[PDB]
C-alpha cells in the first residue's frame, strides 16, 4: 500500500476468473450458436471482447500506471450482477463493480 | 403416420365461418367445444386467444394444422413464438384488412439466423 | 493421463474417424441448407397468394351477410360438426431426415347445409360457399409445405452445432493427445539404446585393459 | 508427511508423479482447467481418494456434523456434473432435461466456494470442521428441493432467478470469520437454512 | 455340473455384449446426440445401469454362493425378449427364462 | 504350420508380429474384443489375405462346390459394412436406404453362424468343408433375392416380414448336422434352394 | 511424346478430379439417399463404381498399350457433358470426349 | 537465404521445421490445391507472414510510392473475403448484402492480378516495384468507388457490368508492357484515374 491497493491482487482474481469463463463462453457459442446459449454465457461473451481489444490492446509507446490500469477493470468488470462477482469481497465491491 | 385429421382455426369472423363453408374444422360432439375460434378486432380480448391456443396445441393431439391470422397472431406474440413444433404446424396467413409483412410469420423469424 | 505406450494406433482411428464425420456431417447440412432456401422462398410468395385468395372470397361473404340481414356466420358454426377436408399424415425421406407431410381427402359428408337454402337470400350465400371452397382447397395444399418446413427448421440447428462440435473440440483434442504420447513412445526407444550403448563402452574398454 | 510433487512430462504418466502414488493412501490431483477460473487448491472426486475416509468421516460425525452421508453424496454430485457436461458442450443443453442444468447448477456452487479457499484473509484461509459441514449441507439441501420445485411446476428459468441472492449468500460466508454465531458456525448459515425452505415454496409456485 | 450350471459359459457371453453396446451408446450420446440413437440402445443404456449397481455392488464381508450369483445374473438379463438374446444355445433359454 | 501371435513389445507393430506377417501366406484375422464377447474363434475381413486362396477354391470347385464365386461376395458385404458402420454411428439408422439396410442385416447371419463357434464340438461346431459353403450359399441366395425386392420395390420392414421362415432356417443352420442328410452336407440346404425361390416369388407380388 | 499422346496429362487431370470428389459423393449417398443428392455428385457416385471395376480391375495376364488406357479413360470421362469437365481446352476436350 | 524444408519423418512438428521457424523472420508457405490453381508462391495471408514487411515498406515509401497504406490494406481484404464465405454457410445470405459483395470481388481480382503467374509473358516475370504499386492502386479506387455508389443506389451485378473495360484492361496489366509510360512506368494505370472518376458516375446514375 502506497503505491498499489491492497485490492489490486483482488481484482487481478476476478479478470483472471472472468477472462476464463468469457473464453469458455466463446467456445460454446461457436459450436452451439447463440440462440441455445444462456444469459450467464452471454454476459461472459461480451466480457471477453471488450477485454481484448481494450486491455491488452494498448500503444507500445505508452505507459500506464498500475491505479490506471484498474480503474479501466473495474468498467470492463461492471458486466455482471453483483451475486456473479463474489471473487472479491462485498466491502470492496460495493463501492466499485 | 395419421393421428391429426382436423384443419382448426384462430380469425376473425368472416374469415372463419368462410373456412367452414370450404369445409375444414368442425366442433367436437364430446365436449360441446368448438376447434375454432372466433375473434372480432378490437372487441374481444388478447387474453381468451391465448387459452384457445392451448387448447388447440396440447390438449388437442387431433389438430394437424393450425390457421391463424397474422395480426392475430400479434396479439398473442409469445405464444405463437415460442411453440417450435410442426405438430401441429402453425401457419400465419395475412389477416383480413392487412397485407402481407414477412415478420409477422414465426417459422419466417426463425429462417433467418442459421440456413 | 494419456496411455504411456501405444495409444498411437488407437488415436490414428480417432483422428479418421473425427475427420469424415465432419465431412458427411456437413454434406448432410450442406443438402438441408440447400433445399431450405428453396423452400424459404416458396413460402414467402404462397403467404401473399394465400392471404388475397381467402380476403376476396372473405370480402364476398361478409357483402352477403349484410345484404341477407343479421349475423350469419354464429348460425353456421354451430349447424356444422363435421369436416370434409381432412389429411392423413404420411412420412417423406428427403434429404436422409424423415419429415411428416400431410396429403388431403376430401369427404362428402356435407356439401350443402341448412343455411345456404332460406330462399332469395339463401341464393347469395351459395354464390360466396363456392368461392370460398376452391380459395380454400389450394391453401391447405400449400399448407402442407409448412409442416415440412417447421421439422427442417429444426434439424438444421441440430446438424450445424454437430459440425462446428466435431470441429472445434474434438479434432484438436485428437492432435494435442497423439502428439504427446508420440514423442513419449520415441523417447522410449532411443534412451534405451542410449543407455546399453553407454555401458557396451565401459564393457569393452575394461577387457582391452586388462 | 504430505509431500507435493510435480510433472517432468507435463503429464501424471511420468515416473515420478506415479511411483509416488503407488505408495501413498491420500491423493489430492491437479486441474489445470479449473485452475484458470481461479480455484487453489484445485482438485476433482475422479483425481483423489484417501483410504482413511470411512473412519475420518466417522470421528467428524460425533462432533456435530452430517459428515459421512454428505461426503458420498459430494462425490456422486461432482461426478454425475462430468458426464453431463461432456453432452452440454458437445451436443448442446436444448437437447436435455432441466432437471440434468440442475446439477450442473449446484455443482458450479461448489465449485467456486469450496475450490476457491486461497484466501485474501485468514477468515478465507481458515475453514474449521463445522463450517465445512454447514456449507455443503446448506448446497444439497438446494439440489433436492430444487428437482421438486421444477418438477410439479416451474420453469427452470424461474427457480434459478428466485434462488438468486440465497446463492450469494453461502458464496460470501468465506469472506466472514468463524468465531461468529454459536460458536463456529454463523448465524449467517444458521438462517440460510430457513431461508432456502422458505425458497422452495416461492419457486414451486 | 453339481456345484456350477451349464447355462454358467452361456451367461457371462450375454452380460458381456449388452453392457459392450450400452457402453459404446453412451459416447455417440455425448458427440452427436441422441439423433444416431435406437430403440435397441436404449435397452443397452438401460442395461448397463442394472448391471453396474446391482451385480458390482456388494459387500466387502457379504459372501456368496455361485448358484445365488447366476440367479442375480439373470434378473438383469429379463429385460431383453429371447429374440434378441443370442448369447446362449436357445435349448438352454428356453429353461431357464 | 499354425502359428499363434500376441504382441510381447507393447505395439501394434512389434517385432514378432511383423516379421511373421511377412513370410505367412495365409492371415485369417482375430479380434481380442469379439472374442471375450462371444464370437471365438474371431476373424478382421479387412486385415487378412490369403495367397493360396487362388488356386484351393479352385480345387473346391471341380468336386461339386461353385465356390469361388460365394467367396468374393462375403468379403463384399463385409467390406460396405464397415463404411455403413460409420455412418450408422454418427448420424444414426434413420438415413440409409433400402439395399443398405440389407447389407448390414445379411453381414448379421455371417457374423451369428460362422465367427460364433458354439462348443467344443457341441451344438456341431465341427462343419466339413461342403457344409460351410451350403451354409454360405443359403445365405448369398438370400442377398440376391433381397436386393432385388427392395429394388424392384418392397420396403426394408415388409421384405423382413414376408421372408420369415426361410430366414429363420438359415439362421438355424449351425445345430444342423450334414450326417443325416447325405453325409457331409444336408438334405435340408438343397430343400431350402427350392423354398427361397417359392417364398420369394409371393412376397415379391 | 511420340508413344503417347499429348493428351495424357490433361485427362490426368480429370480423371484424378472426378475420383476424389467420387470418393465423398458415395459416402453423401448412404445419408441423403437420392432424393436430394446433388447432380454433379450423382455422376461422380456412378464415377467411383466404373474407375474401379474396369481402370482397376484387369486380368491376370491381360495387358493393355498405353494408346489404349488412354481411351478407356475418355470413355469413363464421356458421361460428363463438358461443363463438368472444365478444366480442360475445348480444342482437346473437342478432339477426346 | 531461402530454404525449403519438407517432413521428415513424416511429421512437421517434428524438431527441424520447427527449430528453423523460431529463427526465421520469413515464411511463405506451399498448399497442394493452390499449386494445382498455377498460383505459385501458394500463399494468402495466415500460411505466410514477414517481419521485414516494417522496414521493407518504409524503403518502398521513400522511393516514391504510396505502399505502406496500400499494403496493409491488400491483407485486410483477403482477410474479410474468407470470412464473409463462412457466413453465407453457417448464417446464411441475409448477413450479406452488396457492400459485402464487393469485398468479395475486389480479393478475386486482386488473386488473378498478384497472386497467379506462372510466366506466360516477359512482363508476367519482371515487374517494377512501381508497376506492383500502380496495380495495387487500380483495385483500392474500385473498392470505395463500388461502395459509395451502391450506397448512393446500385446493385452488385449492375457494378460489375458496368466497370467491365476498365476492369478487365487491369486485369490484363500483367500480360501489359511495363515500357509503355517510360521504361518502369506503366501509362494504362495513370489514365485509370480519371476513367475511374468518369465511370463512377456511370454506376451511381
Amino acid at each position: 500500500e502506497g503505491m498499489t491497493r491492497k485490492d489490486h491482487g483482488d481484482v487481478s482474481n476476478q479478470l483472471y476468473a472472468k477472462y476464463a469463463i468469457g473464453k469458455d463462453a466463446a467456445a460454446m457459442k461457436a459450436v452451439v450458436g447463440e440462440e441455445a446459449l444462456s444469459i450467464e454465457d452471454k454476459l461472459s461473451l461480451e466480457f471477453l471482447e471488450k477485454f481484448e481489444k481494450t486491455f491488452i490492446t494498448q500503444g507500445a509507446y505508452e505507459d500506464r500506471t498500475v491505479f490506471e490500469s484498474l480503474d479501466q477493470a473495474w468498467s470492463l468488470l461492471r458486466i455482471y450482477p453483483k451475486e456473479m462477482l463474489n471473487r472479491i469481497s462485498p466491502k470492496i465491491l460495493d463501492e466499485f463493480y | 403416420a395419421e393421428k391429426r385429421t382436423l384443419i382448426a382455426v384462430i380469425a376473425d369472423e368472416d374469415t372463419t365461418t368462410g373456412l367452414l363453408l370450404a369445409g375444414i374444422g368442425q366442433i367436437t360432439p364430446e365436449t360441446q367445444e368448438k376447434n375454432f375460434f372466433v375473434y372480432q378486432e378490437g372487441k374481444t380480448t388478447k387474453e381468451e386467444i391465448t387459452d384457445k391456443f392451448n387448447h388447440f396445441t396440447e390438449e388437442r393431439d387431433d389438430i394437424a394444422i393450425l390457421l391463424i391470422n397474422q395480426h392475430i397472431a400479434e396479439n398473442i406474440r409469445a405464444r405463437v413464438d415460442s411453440f417450435t413444433n410442426a405438430f401441429p404446424a402453425i401457419l400465419e396467413i395475412p389477416s383480413k384488412d392487412h397485407p402481407y409483412d414477412p415478420e409477422k410469420d414465426s417459422v419466417l423469424k426463425r429462417v433467418r439466423k442459421l440456413f | 493421463v494419456f496411455p504411456t505406450r501405444m495409444t498411437l494406433g488407437l488415436m490414428k482411428t480417432k483422428l479418421k474417424g473425427a475427420n469424415q464425420g465432419y465431412s458427411l456431417l456437413k454434406r448432410k447440412s450442406e443438402a438441408l441448407t440447400k433445399r431450405f432456401r428453396d423452400i424459404t422462398k416458396r413460402i414467402d410468395d404462397a403467404k401473399q397468394k394465400m392471404g388475397r385468395v381467402m380476403q376476396t372470397a372473405a370480402f364476398s361473404l361478409a357483402e352477403v351477410s349484410y345484404a341477407t340481414g343479421e349475423n350469419i356466420g354464429y348460425q353456421v358454426q354451430e349447424s356444422v360438426s363435421t369436416a370434409r377436408f381432412k389429411v392423413r399424415a404420411r412420412q417423406e425421406n428427403v434429404s436422409g431426415v424423415y419429415l411428416s407431410q400431410f396429403e388431403s381427402y376430401i369427404d362428402p359428408e356435407i356439401n350443402d347445409f341448412r343455411l345456404t337454402g332460406l330462399g332469395r337470400g339463401g341464393q347469395q350465400v351459395q354464390r360466396a360457399k363456392e368461392i370460398y371452397s376452391r380459395a380454400v382447397e389450394t391453401l391447405v395444399e400449400l399448407a402442407s409445405l409448412q409442416t415440412a418446413f417447421i421439422i427442417l427448421d429444426e434439424v438444421i440447428k441440430v446438424t450445424n452445432r454437430r459440425v462446428n462440435a466435431i470441429e472445434h473440440v474434438i479434432i484438436p483434442r485428437t492432435e494435442n493427445t497423439i502428439a504427446y504420447i508420440n514423442s513419449e513412445l520415441d523417447e522410449l526407444d532411443r534412451e534405451e539404446f542410449y543407455r546399453l550403448k553407454k555401458v557396451q563402452e565401459k564393457k569393452q574398454n575394461e577387457t582391452a585393459k586388462l | 508427511i504430505v509431500a507435493a510433487v510435480s510433472p517432468a512430462g507435463g503429464d501424471f504418466s511420468d515416473p515420478v508423479t506415479t511411483a509416488t502414488l503407488g505408495i501413498t493412501q491420500v491423493f489430492w490431483g491437479l486441474d489445470k482447467k479449473l485452475a484458470q477460473r481461479k480455484h487453489f487448491p484445485s482438485i476433482n472426486t475422479s483425481v483423489s481418494y484417501s483410504k482413511y475416509t470411512n473412519v475420518l468421516n466417522k470421528f467428524y460425525d460425533s462432533n456435530y456434523p452430517e459428515f459421512p452421508v454428505l461426503r458420498d453424496r459430494m462425490k456422486e454430485i461432482l461426478s454425475n456434473a462430468e458426464e453431463l457436461e461432456q453432452v452440454v458442450q458437445l451436443v448442446g443443453k436444448s437437447a436435455l432435461s432441466d432437471s440434468d442444468k440442475i446439477t450442473l447448477d449446484v455443482a458450479t456452487l461448489i465449485k467456486e466456494d469450496f475450490l476457491q479457499q486461497n484466501g485474501y484473509s485468514t477468515y478465507d484461509a481458515f475453514c474449521p470442521i463445522w463450517k465445512t459441514f454447514d456449507m455443503m449441507r446448506a448446497f444439497i439441501s438446494y439440489h433436492d428441493e430444487a428437482q421438486k420445485a421444477v418438477a410439479n411446476g416451474a420453469n427452470w428459468s424461474k427457480l434459478a432467478d428466485s434462488t438468486g441472492d440465497v446463492k450469494h449468500a453461502v458464496s460470501s460466508s468465506k469472506f466472514f470469520e468463524p468465531s461468529r454465531g454459536e460458536k463456529e458456525v454463523h448465524g449467517e448459515f444458521e438462517k440460510l437454512l430457513s431461508t432456502m425452505q422458505e425458497r422452495f415454496a416461492e419457486s414451486t409456485d
